[PDB]
């Protein structure tokens, strides 16, 4: 039997080191791991939600952020439904590159892709360098939904994915009507 | 036995993770070749 | 536990090939819009 | 570090239920399962052997036979460097169909690609349709290696692939001198 109603394409970006894939850890298999293992281009992972009683199949792609990966990565955007740009709370060069992280986003997605800004490592309190509010404001300059997020200690990661997940079905259904 | 349930367990992980890790490399490789 | 750590490298195999099967169906869709 | 010296694309082909699965899954992980699951569309293994001294690492397609499959399976003939042709010798049409399969192989796949007939299930001998002399004979009329395997008895599936693995090589290096 086919196992899911509507299957939504998600990637997640953003500087090396962010934690992108300890994001998707969390949310894939509830599991956190300190080591640092950087991506090699691009790695994958699925979860099944249920949003309005449907089964939502989630094909994750979870993007290295390193420029040497600029070539693989890019090609990735193109079939996205919904992208995570994700930096680090104690990392304002990371938070600083969310710009450039949206140009790439808005050269080479899809125009109508929905958008998420993420700040993790918000339980690394005692060395944050960029305060929720500065990542609120740079949100609402582009109109996009923000979050900070942990990993490591399970905040808004659940909240993050379903919330997107939320806004590609509540424009695809509006499409069908 | 479970030891060899165990070690047959993680034998297979190993060999699944290594064929993933092929794919998503052939998978960038023909999105590369389609955006030409 | 060595049950624990076998039902989770269990639940590991499954989730391994659910990925698995899904990379062979993008192989094959990518590799058809080449061949137009 | 890098884990072979040279990497070979083998394909499986053959008509549905002639053993291309098991074949694959005596020599990738040693084992055999009597309860047939028909591949849907392809299937993939990798092993990596020795020769000459050399890492040689196979990555190996096992393509689905049925017909409503032939879109899909047909994709993967470009780049194979050895196909394996599989018939069952308790199934005579499979046998007579090894000619039809050349033909897919000629249209679809490079001119000097390694080719292999097995009649595998050999190990069934109360139910043999096919003679070993007949199979010995197609081989030979098409200027093709033949072998008679099982996957079950672990009869010969070493010495295919290392023998069209073998082929492949010596070509290879051929083509460097
Ligand atoms: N304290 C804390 N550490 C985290 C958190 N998330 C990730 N880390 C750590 O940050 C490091 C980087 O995490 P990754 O997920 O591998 O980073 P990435 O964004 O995927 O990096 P690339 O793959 O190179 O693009 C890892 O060592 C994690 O342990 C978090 O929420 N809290
Ligand atoms: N006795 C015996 N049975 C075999 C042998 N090889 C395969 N079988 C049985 O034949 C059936 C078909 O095997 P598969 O490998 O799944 O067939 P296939 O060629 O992959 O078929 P498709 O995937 O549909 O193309 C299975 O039930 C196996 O148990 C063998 O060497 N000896
Ligand atoms: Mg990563
Ligand atoms: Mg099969």
């Amino acid at each position: 039997a086919k196992t899911y109603d509507y299957l939504f394409k998600l990637l997640l970006i953003g500087d090396s080191g962010v934690g992108k894939t300890c994001v998707l850890f969390r949310f894939s298999e509830d599991a956190f791991n300190s080591t640092f293992i950087s991506t090699i281009g691009i790695d994958f992972k699925i979860r099944t939600i249920e949003l309005d009683g449907k089964r939502i199949k989630l094909q994750i792609w979870d993007t290295a952020g390193l420029e040497r990966f600029r070539t693989i990565t890019t090609a990735y955007y193109r079939g996205a439904m919904g992208i995570m740009l994700v930096y680090d709370i104690t990392n304002e060069k990371s938070f600083d590159n969310i710009r450039n992280w949206i140009r790439n986003i808005e050269e080479h997605a899809s125009a109508d892709v929905e958008k998420m800004i993420l700040g993790n490592k918000c339980d690394v309190n005692d060395k944050r360098q960029v305060s929720k509010e500065r990542g609120e404001k740079l949100a609402l300059d582009y109109g996009i939904k923000f979050m900070e997020t942990s990993a490591k200690a399970n905040i808004n990661v659940e909240n993050a994915f379903f919330t997107l997940a939320r806004d590609i079905k509540a424009k695809m259904d509006k499409k069908h009507h | 036995g479970p030891l060899q349930e165990k070690d047959q367990l993680r034998t297979q992980v190993v060999r699944l993770q290594a064929e993933k890790a092929d794919l998503l490399g052939i998978v960038s490789e023909l999105q590369l070749k389609l955006n030409s």
